[PDB]
């Protein structure tokens, strides 16, 4: 439990700081466009909920300059055959 | 991340050669290096870095390298003459080769051991053992070679097999 | 001996991506002989291949040999 | 809805054969018009092969003209757009533009006739 | 134990995602002390914790 | 005592890159006529760029003219865009100038 | 036993060809004529699929003519050769 | 290795593009034009895809003739198809 307590405490601090960082440096952009922080949550969940098929289809909500930001730094990858679908990098493996 | 830019690639490879430890090698970083190799081909400074990655994680990469040429060019740096002043201030096979224990240890494992989960003790890696004071502390727990004939010309392992 | 004016327009409107696309009469007129030249040119090439093969008549096999070169030219 | 959709698909399918039959009727006439001076006989399958080839070539032409017109911000295709498509063959380009000049001359003649009607 | 196998994996992913966002934003993290100490902790493994 | 034609300096870049993709030993006589192929491509490439620009009514050559050409070449299709092709074949430093990405307060460079 | 899939493949194909030919020469009354012809075609497909025939082997209809021509050529060559040998 | 035959390049040179060369060649042929600052890079991209096409087609011809060394008649045949395809 003590190992769990430290791990869970660490994750909450990490997640809380990440949310503050996005609000200060990437405000909501000026069909409705969702924010970058909302985009990240979609990709992360799909990676864990569906381990075998984590690909997500690009929609009009994702306005392209944000998509290039994730793709350039290595956080996201296009599907090798269909460039319409992107996934999240498997960091834990 | 600087490996992406072609201008700094040879120099970053030299820097990453020294800093690399076991914790740094991770599977996702292993895929990045292979991707860079497809785009640029057989770059000598990449071949050195890949070999260091194979040594730490042989279960991920397999490299056979031809034979030892100097991969990183030993060009005279701008501060080489000054280092001489700084150094003055500071001054003023029949037998098998040594290799870590065979990586079929663990191999297919359902889950980590309870002792490992609690971070209890462990073993001393063979590469770290290079001095007699280091042998004195860790005589009771050691990692044996893959092939036991390599102990023949290693003086520090003879002290272990003496008793 | 030529394609009908209405016939050509029917084919083009079938494959337009956007319905807002319209074809002017003079341009639609000029399209008519363009298809005719394409059909005429294909027949001539088949005759050339048949004469080289010295065949008594043009068949499918001779047509296929000169088929891909025509598409690249057009 | 589903029964209606397949009928519309059938109507779309049926509309193809009417164009196919008209094209095949026209192509067959041209092949015979090629036969007499070339004194060469064409197998019936060859005319069918040409008919399919000509039908598939209209798809490439249709998209390019729409693409070219959109480049110039023109919703309607003009004569200038068609001249672009013919540039792959220099010999064909010279031949096709001569007819365009001939059509322009005829249009000028038509305009001259209209002026004469206005005077009368 | 199965809870350990899942909380560790999630924390690892958040660590590396947060690292790359800081790099791509092109900001001077060393200037802010509050953000500075977060950066140093990202590389450290959660297993040792 | 070397003297090099500046025209041959440019072609030598693509000629070496040719031998990388071929993955076969290649005869020396094949080298120079590949150089003959390259200049012909450049000459015909520039001629085509005239008409597309001339058709639009502007003499200056803008990137969308290059997009229109490659679509006719078959390189660019509905699935594969212009941005996708840059990502696959070009280094990072060239990517920044071409493909726009927003960062640091929604600032986008280049503006799009 | 039912006949082979090739028979229906070939007969189907030749019926689309002949339907295309007969619609080529017709001007008016398109939809009704093509609907009736398609109904007749599909019903004939059903009838021929239901049909029963003693087993047999058939080669494709497209290539019978050429192979037949080479068979006559071989016929003539072998006949003249045998006649010459017999005379000797 | 003989001077006449060059072995395949194991390592590709740095992916840096000769930007200066492209500007002058475009300048001399059509002096009247002005090209946008980033137009040189896209032209370089267009040239890569051309050379990539040329290398693939030449290899097929050499393998078709059972030749282990790419020869001049193989690549000239490759040039005719690609050059027409490359113009649009």
């Amino acid at each position: 439990k003590t190992k769990m307590l430290n791990i869970k405490e660490y994750k909450e601090k990490l997640l809380s700081t990440l949310g503050e960082f996005l609000e200060d440096h990437f405000p909501l952009p000026d069909v409705n466009l969702i924010t970058l922080h909302e985009m990240l949550e979609i990709l992360i969940n799909r990676l864990f909920d569906v381990p075998h098929d984590p690909y997500v289809k690009i929609s009009d909500s994702f306005w392209p300059p944000y998509v290039e930001l994730l793709l350039r730094n290595g956080i996201a990858l296009r599907h090798p055959e269909d460039p319409t679908r992107i996934r999240l990098e498997a960091f834990h493996q | 991340a600087s490996l992406q830019d072609d201008a700094l690639c040879p120099y970053v490879c030299h820097l990453l050669y020294l800093l690399t430890k076991k914790e740094n090698v991770k599977p996702f970083r292993v895929r990045k290096l292979l991707d860079l190799q497809a785009k640029m081909g057989m770059q000598p400074h990449l071949q050195a870095l890949l070999s260091l990655y194979k040594f730490f994680a042989p279960a991920l990469i397999s490299v056979s390298l031809p034979v030892k040429k100097i991969y990183f060019k030993n060009s005279e740096n701008l501060w080489k003459t000054a280092l001489l002043a700084v150094k003055q201030r500071n001054r003023g096979s029949v037998i098998p080769v040594l290799n870590s224990s065979s990586y079929t240890k663990e191999c297919g494992k359902k889950e980590m051991s309870l002792s490992d989960c609690l971070n209890r003790s462990g073993s001393f890696p063979l590469e770290q053992l290079q001095s007699f004071p280091q042998l004195l502390q860790n005589i009771h727990c050691l990692e044996l070679p893959s092939q036991m004939g390599s102990v023949l010309n290693n003086s520090l392992l003879l002290h272990y097999i003496n008793c | 001996s030529g394609f009908r004016k209405e016939l050509v327009s029917r084919l083009l409107h079938l494959h337009f991506k956007d319905d807002k696309t319209k074809v002017s009469g003079d341009a639609l007129q000029l399209m008519v002989e363009l298809l005719k030249v394409f059909v005429v040119e294909a027949a001539v090439r088949g005759v050339r291949q048949a004469q080289a093969e010295d065949a008594l008549r043009v068949d499918v096999d001779q047509l296929e040999k000169v088929l891909p070169q025509l598409l690249l030219d057009f | 809805m589903e029964e209606e959709a397949e009928t519309e698909e059938q109507q779309r399918f049926s509309y193809q054969q009417r164009l196919k039959a008209a094209v095949h009727y026209t192509v067959g006439c041209l092949c015979e018009e090629v036969a007499l001076d070339k004194e060469m006989q064409f197998s019936k399958q060859t005319i069918a092969a040409i008919s399919e080839l000509t039908f598939r070539q209209c798809e490439n032409f249709a998209k390019d003209l729409e693409m070219f017109a959109r480049h110039a911000k023109r919703t309607t295709i003009n004569t200038e757009d068609v001249k672009l498509l013919a540039r792959r063959s220099n010999s064909l380009l010279k031949y096709i533009t001569d007819k365009s000049e001939e059509i322009a001359q005829i249009n000028l003649e038509r305009k001259a006739q209209k002026k004469k009607k206005s005077e009368d | 134990r199965q809870n350990l196998q899942m909380e560790i994996k999630i924390t690892t992913v958040i660590q590396h995602v947060f690292q790359n966002l800081i790099l791509g934003s092109k900001v001077n993290w060393a200037e802010d002390p509050a953000l500075k100490e977060i950066v140093l902790q990202l590389e450290k493994n959660v297993d040792m914790m | 005592r070397p003297r090099q034609d500046p025209h041959k300096a440019g072609l030598s870049h693509y000629v070496k890159l040719f031998s990388f993709y071929a993955k076969m030993p290649m005869e020396r006589k094949a080298l120079e006529m590949v150089e003959k192929c390259l200049d012909k491509y450049f000459q015909h490439l520039c001629d085509d760029l005239e008409v597309f620009a001339a058709h639009a009514g502007r003499k200056t050559v803008k990137p969308e003219d290059l997009e229109l050409l490659m679509r006719r070449q078959g390189l660019v299709t509905d699935q594969v865009s212009l941005h996708v092709l840059v990502e696959r074949h070009l280094p990072l430093e060239y990517r920044q100038l071409l493909i726009p990405c927003a960062y640091s307060g929604n600032s986008v460079f280049p503006a799009q | 036993q039912p006949l082979s899939k090739s028979t229906r493949d070939h007969l189907q194909t030749m019926m689309e060809s002949v339907i295309m030919t007969i619609l080529s020469n017709s001007i008016k009354e398109k939809e009704e004529i093509q609907y009736h012809l398609n109904f007749l075609k599909k019903r004939l497909l059903q009838q021929c699929e239901t049909l029963k025939v003693p087993p047999k082997k058939m080669e494709d209809l497209t290539n019978v003519s050429s192979l037949l021509n080479m068979e006559r050529a071989r016929d003539k060559a072998n006949e003249e050769g045998l006649a010459l040998l017999q005379e000797e | 290795m003989a001077l006449s035959t060059i072995v395949s390049q194991r390592k590709q040179i740095k992916r840096k593009a000769p930007r200066g060369f492209l500007k002058r060649v475009f300048k001399r042929k059509k002096p009247q034009l002005r090209l946008e600052k980033s137009g040189d890079l896209l032209v370089h991209l267009n040239c890569l895809l051309f050379v990539h096409r040329l290398a693939e087609e030449s290899r097929t011809n050499a393998c078709a003739s059972k030749c282990r060394v790419i020869n001049k008649e193989h690549v000239l045949a490759a040039a005719k198809v690609i050059l027409k395809k490359s113009r649009g």
